[PDB]
């Protein structure tokens, strides 16, 4: 939906959007995964996990924090 | 062309252009164990395996890495679709998904790395010479010259209050 209302050119201009891709992907080679395994690593199951990250995306005190001093360091 | 056209980006990706290559390198030779029996001397690989004592045998038989490979030659092709079609047409938006699939092209060798490792450790000794320190510097470079083009292609952190992560020009 994010991309089909973003042309692929907005949606890929908000730093969130590219994270979400990032952890879409990696879910679905996951799945994948645990398939071609029983068809016939424990760094994939790893992606449905920092989703939560997108939280972050919300949070506007905790985001801002958050800049404030990786930004300083 | 700030983002496209500063050297910084251009090293790191004139780098992928190596690593795109030495994992080309890899998943066609297979040279990356070393059965020592003592002749059966067999020499591992994904797609063939041949036993050199000529008596050259090679053949097949391990299917986890293949598979696997698909995928990290599978990422490669799809993340530089994305790379070729971003140095033109002034966008490099494109440039920032190409850098997630040289860090999945990446790991998708580390999984192949792994899986080939347990074929060896399973079945005499082990060495390995020509391949997998091959894949072991193509992991190193797809999965680190991928995330140091990330960091190199995105606006940059403002430093600023005024200043925004994706913002007027
Ligand atoms: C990984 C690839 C890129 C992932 C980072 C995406 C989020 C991001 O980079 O945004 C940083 C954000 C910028 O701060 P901003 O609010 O734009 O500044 C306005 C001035 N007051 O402010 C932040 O830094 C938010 C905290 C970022 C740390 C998230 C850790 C990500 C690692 C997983």
């Amino acid at each position: 939906l994010k991309l089909l209302a973003f042309k692929a050119r907005g949606y890929f201009g908000d730093p969130w959007n590219v994270f979400d891709f990032l952890i879409v992907i990696g879910s679905i080679i996951d799945v994948i995964l645990s398939e071609i395994d029983t068809f016939l690593s424990a760094f994939f199951r790893l992606f449905r996990v920092m989703r939560l990250i997108k939280l972050l995306s919300r949070a506007e005190g905790v985001r801002t924090l958050l800049w404030t001093f990786i930004k300083s360091f | 062309m700030s983002p496209t056209e500063a050297p910084k980006v251009r090293v790191t990706l004139f780098c992928i252009l190596v690593g795109i290559v030495l994992a080309m390198t890899a998943v066609v030779s297979d040279h990356w164990a070393v059965l020592s029996p003592h002749c059966e001397a067999a020499h591992f690989g994904l797609w063939r395996i041949c036993t050199k004592r000529g008596e050259k045998n090679c053949s097949y038989f391990s299917i986890s890495a293949a598979a696997i490979s698909v995928f990290s030659l599978g990422f490669l092709i799809m993340g530089t679709i994305c790379a070729l079609m971003a140095f033109r047409k002034k966008r490099d938006y494109l440039l920032r998904p190409a850098s997630m699939f040289y860090v999945f092209a990446g790991l998708c060798l580390f999984v192949s790395l792994e899986v080939m490792r347990q074929s060896v450790k399973r079945m005499i000794e082990y060495y390995y010479s020509w391949s997998f320190a091959c894949a072991c510097a193509a992991f190193v470079l797809l999965f680190l010259g991928g995330i140091s083009l990330l960091l190199f292609s995105l606006p940059r952190m403002p430093q600023n209050p005024w200043e925004s992560c994706m913002d007027a020009e």
